[PDB]
Order: structure tokens, then C-alpha cells, then sequence
């Protein structure tokens, strides 16, 4: 009937834990911050038996006393109600801050690192896919979808492989397209990224072609093999293609709607040295609006 | 206790000096401690820019593709499970790569550090003098290939140079530049394999199929729940791979011995399901593909087979087979001119005896 | 210079112009290699987007041709020959999909481009490459198959057509019985062909 | 006053449940606050990405001689 600290023996539980999550799930930051919690469990537990047992000589306290001095103690309150009053007492409350204070600095130094390597909704929704994301495109987007009272509940999935312009988040954490549109970095040409964009169910995908790029035939095979992966994906997934030449028309046929933006172009001048103003009266035609210009 | 902002007040000054020291003391520690916590975050800001058996994967620019190309051949097999990778690549890590390593499947078997072959420095960090194999790997993505080809060139001599004892996986991308890297235990030149599984395909189709599913590690378990019966045979013959293992160890042909070549195989494949595609004498080097019927076996040969499971690892159908219980083949046996092309365009070229035109 | 019937044309896969003038009416294959440049894309899969949709418009205006092509990426196999509007090609995506979710490294293997023969990526020798660490002797396996190096006494990969007159032999083990005892032949396997109108 | 970490014990509880009651709220808002100041500083970390009579001057790319 001999003292033996028995209540250390938590500091070799949570060695043994997190030997053993290093193998296996049972997930990337919690694992760690579950490793936090268990080093603070076995902080407080250690502290509560030294503080009740070396103060069962004075003060003759309770484990449920000395569990709640040490739990407002840790948060370093100090209430003064019960405080040990003996020298052994005092110097392993000294001693046991001092190791609190030397060991979750570095569990917290793990997490802080941890965050900075993590750095780097509803049904209906709808697909856009494209190369390189500008504000004038996603602004004609979004006032020509969300101009129709029947698609204000469906939100906008972007499919880029091109990191988020400095414009586009200024729109985006707008509080109106905050969490209507979801920017997703990836490609089409990965099932990955279209299962996290949810294809599947997806409502549409419009495929969308890059004008900024100098070498157009490679924008224009670029959409033809999204319209392709999504096809292969998505097969029940209405496809909207934006095709740049009209020699590549014909390889995304199989499309439910196919924009050429040089056939339209071209036809619209035409017209217009034939009847004057055709694109303007196309252009007013083919806009969203309630007349009240 | 009031370091910590605990305050118990059990023990508290009662007098003016004292109560006037603890003040002037509370003030010194907040107005001196914030200095060392700001010099020791602009130190950490600065400073911001395992077991045995270790395999490093030299390249230049790692990709998500090679690296799971890599990751899913490699601990493929149970020997391998405890081995862990080292990359050493020049550049920085990608954010893709990053997204797979912080999984924790590949959190700890997956090491990357940023450097480069031709510094020693790099080449310790890598503890490549007690790595089992150097995997230096050609970038196809580089628009230049003889640049690429001579940087493969230049990390396998370094690594030869720093640890000659490690066994070197080369790939090359042409052929003229495979002969400075004939040293290397294994190197694999890209055009010429992709070349000669072209012509193959025109000459036997779908050769460039059989010899990706040859290569490719699988248990043939693919397309077993189709309902297509092609599929299932398809997925389940594409488990075949090839096998070696000693012809008196061999319980598929050890009964087989001092038989023909063709005999043992036919037999074989007739009783187990094995194809004996050829051997390796013990006393040459040189592996043969079919020898021939004139070929005497012997119990010191190598056979290479191919099979769904390796012969070790064939226990479970010994073990049914123990459970169980046309002529024969004989156990014992412009005209052009014809003749090697004259100027071979590069050191390495085998020489082929191939079917010329007589000027 | 000395092989016989080896001839060169400047053009290339993009222009009928060249195709017909190199002669595709007549021609037994179309073996269509990828341009070393056109890797520069930032997106990976996409290096591969002209090369797809040269062959697939060879393709399209000659159905009957057998284009063989090399492509950089295995996930890129499946747009060889695309028939958007086909049942079976798609039904062949949840196929690999479901074979993918196992952790099966040879998901592409079902598509038909890629067992008919059509495509192979050059992964496969990296593959081999990273096997070698294990099976030392397969790269000289994979390169005697090919003929890539010439030991004396070593056989060739061949093939042979399995005709309706050699019906009577109904079984591939009574094959290997007739060639082991006429020709000393060993059959590896089998390339079967089916009907599977579109 | 216990919110600030001070705890003055003026007033401090003296039967169990109470205790209690401090001890687990304690660790209530130390678990759940964590929370919303992460929070904070995310929505922070994304948001880093006068008088009359003033002059504007619309250049193309500023150097520090022009300036
Ligand atoms: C203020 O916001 C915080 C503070 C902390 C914290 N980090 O270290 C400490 C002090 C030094 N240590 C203690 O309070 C202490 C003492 C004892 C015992 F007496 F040995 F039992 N056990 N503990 C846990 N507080 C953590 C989270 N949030
Ligand atoms: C809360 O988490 C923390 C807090 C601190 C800290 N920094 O400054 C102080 C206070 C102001 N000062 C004191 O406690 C104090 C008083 C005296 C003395 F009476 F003069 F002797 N000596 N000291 C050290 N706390 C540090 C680390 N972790
Ligand atoms: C030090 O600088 C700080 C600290 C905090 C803070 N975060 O958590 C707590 C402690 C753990 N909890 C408490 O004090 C507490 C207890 C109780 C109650 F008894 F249940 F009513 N209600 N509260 C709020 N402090 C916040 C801001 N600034
Ligand atoms: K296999
Ligand atoms: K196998």
C-alpha cells in the first residue's frame, strides 16, 4: 500500500495513440488536433491526481475539487477558492504549469504549421467550364442566368484549371455570388474534378471558349476534348459548346446547343451591308430585359 | 502563478513597495516579451523559406501522373510496403503533388526534397550511399529531348560518382544518347520500345496491348462482375504476368527435366495453364524466347513463364490440384538480298539481319 | 537508304492533301506519332488535344482506315475513336469507373481503342521501368519480344490467322499441341475479334 | 469577469453542480470560440486579396523616378 503515480502512465497512452495513427486513418488536421486534445486530457488528468493526492495530506480536497481547480487553473482564471497551501502542493502546480507551458506551444506551433500546408449546397446547380476565368464573362454570366425568376435558386460550379483572378474574388465574396457561385480549380479532362463539381446531377455544362488565346484551332480542340470528358462522364448532361471555328463544328455535334462564334460573327456583318443595324437588332433581341431602359 | 495570468491570491503583496514592484514588473514583461515573441515569428518566418530500405526517384519535374504511375507500381508488391520514396526534383512542389502527399497514405512513405543530383549535399540529404535504387527519369514534357537526355546523363554519373553501390534505373528518351548510360543496371529507351510496338502493331496486332498488360502489375480480378463474357476473360486474362524461377525449384516443370523445350511447355501449359515463353541457361547470360525443340532441359535453368500468379505464389492451385486427386508432340527431337543495313545510325543499334535492297 | 520500299513525303495528319497524295486509300495503317512540342500546355491532359482530334477527324472522313497512335496520357485513351452517341462506349466509362474505384492501375484497359490495339501510352515503359526493380530480367524480356536486341537462338513475336479451314482444331490447347508438334511454336495468345455494330 | 481569464473569487461558486456547471461552460467556449476566430482570420487572409482638391494620375506602370 504504496504510492506509485500511477496516472502518469496517460503521457504513455497517447504515445502509443499517435504511434499508432501514423499508420492508420482509425483525416488530415484533425488527426493532429486530436492529438492536441489527448495531450490536454493528459495535462489535466495528471494535474488533478498530483494536486488531490500530495493534497490529501492538507486541505484533504476531492478528485471533483481538484478536477475543477485544475480545469480553471488551465484556462488561467485563478479563482482562489481552493489554492494549495502546502509545499509540495505549490511547487508541482509550479512545476506543472511550467510544463504546460513549454509543451502546447509546440502542439500549437504543429497545428499553425499544419494550417498553412492546408492552404495550399442545394440541388440544381450548373456547370461553366472554362480555360481562363475574366470578370467581363462571369458578370454576362451571371446577369444573363440569374435574370430569369426560375433559375434564382440555382448556383454556378466554375471549373478552371487557372488560379482565381484578383477580380473575380472582389465579385465573388460579394455577399450576392458568395454562395451562388463555387470556384473550383481543376479540369474537365480529370473525373476527379468533375465529381467534385458534381456533374453528374449537374443541370448544364456550358463549355466555353478561350478568345484571349492567340492560337485559336488549340482553344478549339481544347473545348471539343471537354465537351468530350464531359460526354464520357456526364452522358445525361446537357452540353452548351462555344466552338471558335467552324472547321471544328462538326466534332461537337453531338451537343445539345453549339454557339460558332465566327459563322455568327461573319453573318451578322454581312448583314449589316445588307440590312443595316441586324446586329444591334440581334444583339436586343437575344438580351434578358424588361424594356424599362 | 501570475506569470501565467493565474492570480490565485492564497499569497498576495499587502504593502505600498511591494504591490508598487509588482506592478512595475507587470509592465517590464509586457513591454519586454513581445519583442522576443516578434524576433522569434520574424525567425520562424525566415526558416519557412525515418527506416532502412529507401528507394529515390531522381527526376526534374514531377507530375501527379508519374508520381501515382510510380507510387501504384511500386507498393504493388508486399516486399516493397515498407519501403519509403525520396524525390529529388529541382523544382518546387506542385500543387496536385501536394494535395496527394498530404494524404496519409503517402504522408510518410513519400519524401520531397527540392534539389538537384549534381550537388553532393542533395545527394546526402537523399542518403542515396545506403539506397536500395536510383530511379533517374527523362522529362518527355520538355520540348528540348537531347538537353533532357544529357541532364539524365549527367545525375546517373553523379549518383555513380557519390554511390557507386546503387543500382541504377535509367530512362532515356534517343537512342544515340543510350550508350553513354550503359553502365546503369536497367535503362529503358522510349523511342526505341515505342517505335518497335508500332511496327509490332502493324505486323501483329494489338502487340503494344499485350505487352501493357504483360508490364502491369494485377491480381486479374478486372471486369469480373460484367455481364459480358468477353469482359470477364479480357480482365481475367490480363493478370498473366511473366515469371522466372529456377527449373528444379520449379514444381510446373520440374518433371519436365532433360525434355524438350516445346515438350515441357506444351505439357505445362496443358496440365497447369502456364505459358513457358523461354529460359536462361546457367552457364550464358543471355536470355532465349523459344530455344526450340532441339533445346535438352536442364535443372540449372532459368524458365520464364507467364501466369496469372506466381509459382510461389500458386500454393492454392498445388493445393487444388492435390485436391483433384493432331500429331503428338515428342518429348525429344526486284530481288532483295538479305543482309545487315550498312550504316547503323547509333551506337547500340542491335544488328538486325533485315531484307535489302542489292544497291 | 537500303531498305526496300521506304519512302518519305513532307506533310502531315492535318491535310487530306498530304494523306491522299502519301496515299490513306490504300494504306494498310496510319501510324500517327505526337509532335514534341505539343506538350507546352499547362493543363497536362490537354498536350494531347491535337493529336485526339487530328486522328478523330482521320476517322471520321476514313471509317474503315487503322490508325495506331502513342498518346502521353493513359486517361487520354478513351478519345481515340469517340462515338459520342454510343450506349456501349459510355457504359464502358461506369465499367472503368467502377474498376478505378477498386484500385485497379489498369482502369483504361477496357476501353476499345486500347484493346482493339489502337493506342498505348508510353507510361507502360515507365511501368516497366519501376518493375525492373523487381522482374530485373523484364525489360530484356519486353525488348527480345519487340526485337529490340538480337540474341542468336531467340525466337520473334509472330502471328498467325486462324482461318475457317482450321476450325477442326476447336480448341486453343489442341493449337498448342499442333504447333508444338509441326512447328515448335508457342502461342502467348489470343486476339479475338467480335461484331458489335454501332 | 471569468471570461476575461481574471477571476477575482470575490463571488466564486461553493457546491458541486455549480462547479460544474463553470467547468464544463469553460470548456465550452474554449472548444467552440477557437472556432470563429479561425473563422476570422480566414475571411481576413481573403479579404488581404480624404479631402477635396485632389489630382489624379493615370499611368500605365509606376516607377520610382516618375513618382
Ligand atoms: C488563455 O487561453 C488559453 C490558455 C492555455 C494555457 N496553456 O498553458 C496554460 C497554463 C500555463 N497552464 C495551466 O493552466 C495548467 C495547470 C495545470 C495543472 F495545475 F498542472 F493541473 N494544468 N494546466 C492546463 N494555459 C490553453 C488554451 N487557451
Ligand atoms: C497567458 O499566456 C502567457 C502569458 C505570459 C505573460 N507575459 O507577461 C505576463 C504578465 C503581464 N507578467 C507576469 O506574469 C509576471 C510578473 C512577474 C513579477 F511579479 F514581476 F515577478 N513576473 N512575470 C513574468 N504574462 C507569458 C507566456 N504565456
Ligand atoms: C484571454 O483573452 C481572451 C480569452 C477569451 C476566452 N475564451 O474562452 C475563455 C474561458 C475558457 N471561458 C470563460 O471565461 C467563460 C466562462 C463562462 C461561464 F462561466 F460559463 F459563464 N463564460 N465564459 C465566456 N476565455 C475570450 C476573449 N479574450
Ligand atoms: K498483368
Ligand atoms: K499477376
Amino acid at each position: 500500500n504504496l504510492f506509485i503515480p500511477v496516472f502518469l502512465n496517460c503521457w504513455l497512452a497517447k504515445h502509443a495513440l499517435e504511434n499508432m495513427i501514423n499508420d492508420f486513418h482509425r483525416s488530415a488536421m484533425f488527426n493532429q488536433v486530436l492529438i492536441l486534445f489527448c495531450t490536454l486530457l493528459c495535462l489535466v488528468f495528471t494535474g488533478t491526481c498530483g494536486i488531490q493526492h500530495l493534497e490529501r495530506a492538507g486541505e484533504n480536497l476531492s478528485l471533483l475539487t481538484s478536477f475543477y481547480f485544475c480545469i480553471v487553473t488551465f484556462s488561467t482564471v485563478g479563482y482562489g477558492d481552493v489554492t494549495p497551501k502546502i509545499w509540495p502542493s505549490q511547487l508541482l502546480v509550479v512545476i506543472m504549469i511550467c510544463v504546460a507551458l513549454v509543451v502546447l506551444p509546440l502542439q500549437f506551433e504543429e497545428l499553425v504549421y499544419l494550417w498553412m500546408e492546408r492552404q495550399k449546397q442545394t440541388e440544381k446547380h450548373v456547370v461553366l467550364c472554362v480555360s481562363s476565368l475574366k470578370i467581363d464573362l462571369l458578370m454576362d454570366f451571371l446577369n444573363e442566368f440569374y435574370a430569369h425568376p426560375r433559375l434564382q435558386d440555382y448556383y454556378v460550379v466554375i471549373l478552371c484549371p487557372t488560379e482565381m483572378d484578383v477580380q473575380v474574388r472582389r465579385v465573388l465574396q460579394i455577399p450576392l455570388w458568395s454562395q451562388r457561385v463555387i470556384y473550383l480549380q481543376g479540369s474537365a479532362l480529370k473525373d476527379q474534378d468533375l465529381m467534385r463539381a458534381k456533374m453528374d446531377n449537374g443541370e448544364a455544362c456550358f463549355i466555353l471558349s478561350s478568345r484571349n488565346e492567340v492560337d485559336r484551332t488549340a482553344a478549339d480542340h481544347q473545348t471539343i476534348l471537354r465537351a468530350w470528358a464531359v460526354k464520357d462522364f456526364a452522358p445525361n448532361c446537357p452540353l452548351y459548346v462555344q466552338i471558335l471555328k467552324p472547321e471544328n463544328k462538326f466534332h461537337v455535334k453531338f451537343a445539345d446547343h453549339v454557339v460558332c462564334e465566327e459563322e455568327c460573327k461573319y453573318a451578322m456583318l454581312a448583314l449589316n451591308c445588307i440590312c443595316p443595324a441586324t446586329s444591334t437588332l440581334i444583339t436586343l433581341l437575344v438580351h434578358t430585359s424588361r424594356g424599362q431602359e | 502563478v501570475t506569470f501565467s495570468t493565474v492570480g490565485y491570491g492564497d499569497v498576495t503583496p499587502k504593502i505600498w513597495p511591494s504591490q508598487l514592484l509588482v506592478v512595475i514588473m507587470i509592465c517590464v514583461a509586457l513591454v519586454v516579451l513581445p519583442l522576443q515573441f516578434e524576433e522569434l515569428v520574424y525567425l520562424w518566418m525566415e526558416r519557412q523559406k525515418q527506416t532502412e530500405k529507401h528507394v529515390v526517384l531522381c527526376v526534374s519535374s514531377l507530375k501527379i501522373d508519374l508520381l501515382m504511375d510510380f507510387l501504384n507500381e511500386f507498393y504493388a508488391h508486399p516486399r516493397l510496403q515498407d519501403y519509403y520514396v525520396v524525390i529529388l526534383c529541382p523544382t518546387e512542389m506542385d500543387v496536385q503533388v501536394r494535395r496527394v502527399l498530404q494524404i496519409p497514405l503517402w504522408s510518410q512513405r513519400v519524401i520531397y526534397l527540392q534539389g538537384s543530383a549534381l550537388k553532393d549535399q542533395d545527394l546526402m540529404r537523399a542518403k542515396m550511399d545506403n539506397g536500395e535504387a536510383c530511379f533517374i527519369l527523362s522529362s518527355r514534357n520538355e520540348v528540348d529531348r537531347t538537353a533532357a537526355d544529357h541532364q539524365t546523363i549527367l545525375r546517373a554519373w553523379a549518383v555513380k560518382d557519390f554511390a557507386p553501390n546503387c543500382p541504377l534505373y535509367v530512362q532515356i528518351l534517343k537512342p544515340e544518347n543510350k550508350f553513354h548510360v550503359k553502365f546503369a543496371d536497367h535503362v529503358v529507351c522510349e523511342e526505341e520500345c515505342k517505335y518497335a510496338m508500332l511496327a509490332l502493331n502493324c505486323i501483329c496486332p494489338a502487340t503494344s496491348t499485350l505487352i501493357t498488360l504483360l508490364v502491369h502489375t494485377s491480381r486479374g480480378q478486372e471486369g469480373q462482375e460484367s455481364p459480358e463474357q468477353w469482359q470477364r476473360m479480357y480482365g481475367r486474362c490480363s493478370g498473366n504476368e511473366v515469371y522466372h524461377i529456377r527449373m528444379g525449384d520449379s514444381k510446373f516443370f520440374r518433371e519436365y527435366e532433360g525434355k524438350s523445350f516445346t515438350y515441357a511447355a506444351f505439357h505445362a501449359h496443358k496440365k497447369y495453364g502456364v505459358c513457358l515463353i523461354g529460359l536462361k541457361r546457367e552457364d550464358n547470360k543471355s536470355i532465349l524466347l523459344n530455344p526450340g525443340p532441339r533445346h535438352i532441359l536442364a535443372a540449372s535453368d532459368t524458365c520464364f513463364y507467364i501466369n496469372i500468379t506466381k509459382e510461389e505464389n500458386s500454393a492454392f492451385i498445388f493445393k487444388q490440384e492435390e485436391k483433384r486427386k493432331i500429331a503428338p508432340v515428342l518429348e525429344l527431337a526486284v530481288e532483295y538480298v538479305k543482309g545487315y543495313p550498312p550504316n547503323s545510325p547509333y551506337i547500340g543499334s542491335s544488328p538486325t539481319l533485315c531484307h535489302l535492297l542489292p544497291v | 537508304c537500303c531498305f526496300p520500299m521506304v519512302y518519305y513525303m513532307e506533310g502531315s495528319v492535318d491535310n487530306l492533301d498530304s494523306l491522299l497524295q502519301c496515299g490513306i486509300i490504300y494504306a494498310d495503317n496510319l501510324v500517327v506519332v505526337d509532335k514534341e512540342s505539343t506538350m507546352s500546355a499547362e493543363e497536362d491532359y490537354m498536350a494531347d488535344a491535337k493529336t485526339i482530334v487530328n486522328v478523330q477527324t482521320m476517322f471520321r472522313l476514313f471509317p474503315s482506315l487503322s490508325i495506331t497512335t502513342e498518346l502521353t496520357h493513359p486517361s487520354n485513351m478513351r478519345f481515340m475513336q469517340f462515338r459520342a452517341k454510343d450506349s456501349y462506349s459510355l457504359a464502358l466509362s461506369k465499367l472503368e469507373k467502377r474498376e478505378r474505384e477498386n484500385g485497379s492501375n489498369l482502369a483504361f484497359m477496357f476501353r476499345l481503342p486500347f484493346a482493339a490495339g489502337r493506342v498505348f501510352s508510353i507510361s507502360m515503359l515507365d511501368t516497366l521501368l519501376y518493375q525492373s526493380f523487381v522482374k530485373d530480367y523484364m525489360i530484356t524480356i519486353t525488348r527480345l519480344l519487340l526485337g529490340l536486341d538480337t540474341t542468336p537462338g531467340s525466337g520473334y513475336l509472330c502471328a498467325m490467322k486462324i482461318t475457317e479451314g482450321d476450325l477442326w482444331i476447336r480448341t486453343y490447347g489442341r493449337l498448342f499441341q499442333k504447333l508444338c508438334s509441326s512447328s515448335a511454336e508457342i502461342p502467348i495468345g489470343i486476339y479475338r475479334t467480335e461484331s458489335h455494330v454501332f
